[PDB]
């Protein structure tokens, strides 16, 4: 809106691996994360002056 | 085969199994080879339940070029490792597979490159222990526990000890050139007769507290 600061985007991650089965063996987990992407607003400005004899 | 004999009660566990409940810990590993061993690899085992592995390496990736799948977190133990990765130990997830053409003989021994089930810690597991000396000894609430390792030297090793026996020692007695198993407890108490190399008497199975 020309007057915002920052535009995000969200990018998410997830992650684990399988693992063997055994009945009294360690549950492996899944996990994830998220990341969070901004890009700035830039403002450009241009003017003119004008003179009655010009 | 079946009952010659008949004892006034049912023994508490058979090695391998867990009598206890209670915080465990367990992970999952492939039985490697002690051929594959790349040093001497002294002490030799048949990959039996009761016996304390090590890690030998991982064989996490697949494949034969540069892009290898990392398809699972899968551990690559050796039976005598160094470097302590568990007790192996459920026999009933494992298939019999009989022993020299007799496909229903008993076998407590793991076929290389299979997978086993080795306990990290838990409250209570019967393991097969052996004397790390000749005399008689005695094994009380306040013991610990130490398994044999691969490279254990001939001098050390005079009894001929298997590869992952796990022995069970007093404090400060520990047999020579033995690596101790951290906070491993003997909890119910025993008592081992003398024994020699040529005997070598299969001391009893016994409750155990890991970690």
């Amino acid at each position: 809106s020309w007057e915002d600061q920052e535009i995000v985007q969200g990018i998410v991650e997830p992650a684990g691996t399988a693992v063997e089965y055994g009945d009294h063996t360690n549950i492996p987990l899944t996990s994830w994360n998220a990341n969070f992407e901004r890009r700035t607003i830039v403002r450009g400005e241009l003017g003119m002056m004008v003179g009655t004899l010009e | 085969m079946f009952q010659k004999q008949v004892y006034r009660q049912y023994t508490p566990g058979f090695p391998g199994d867990l009598i206890e409940d209670g915080p465990k810990r367990a992970r999952p590993g492939r039985i490697m080879s002690l051929s594959a061993v790349n040093p001497a690899a002294t002490a030799t085992g048949p990959n039996r339940i009761s016996r304390a592995f090590g890690y030998a390496g991982d064989v996490s990736a697949l494949g034969e070029g540069q892009p290898k799948t990392i398809a699972a977190r899968a551990s690559e133990v050796v039976i005598g490792g160094a470097n302590f990765f568990g007790v192996l130990g459920h026999p009933k997830h494992y298939a019999l597979f009989g022993s020299a053409g007799d496909s229903l003989a008993p076998s407590y021994d793991l076929p290389d490159g299979a997978e086993g089930e080795f306990f990290d810690m838990a409250t209570g597991l019967v393991v097969e222990i052996f004397n790390g000396a000749a005399t008689a000894l005695d094994l009380d609430y306040g013991d610990l526990v130490a398994y044999v390792p691969n490279n254990l030297p001939t001098a050390d090793n005079a009894l001929g000890l298997p590869a992952g026996a796990l022995v069970g020692f007093k404090a400060g007695s520990m047999p020579t050139g033995l690596v101790q198993i951290p906070n491993a407890r003997i909890v119910n108490a025993i008592s081992l007769p003398a024994q020699s190399a040529g005997n070598l008497v299969a001391g009893v199975t016994i409750v155990q507290l890991t970690q």
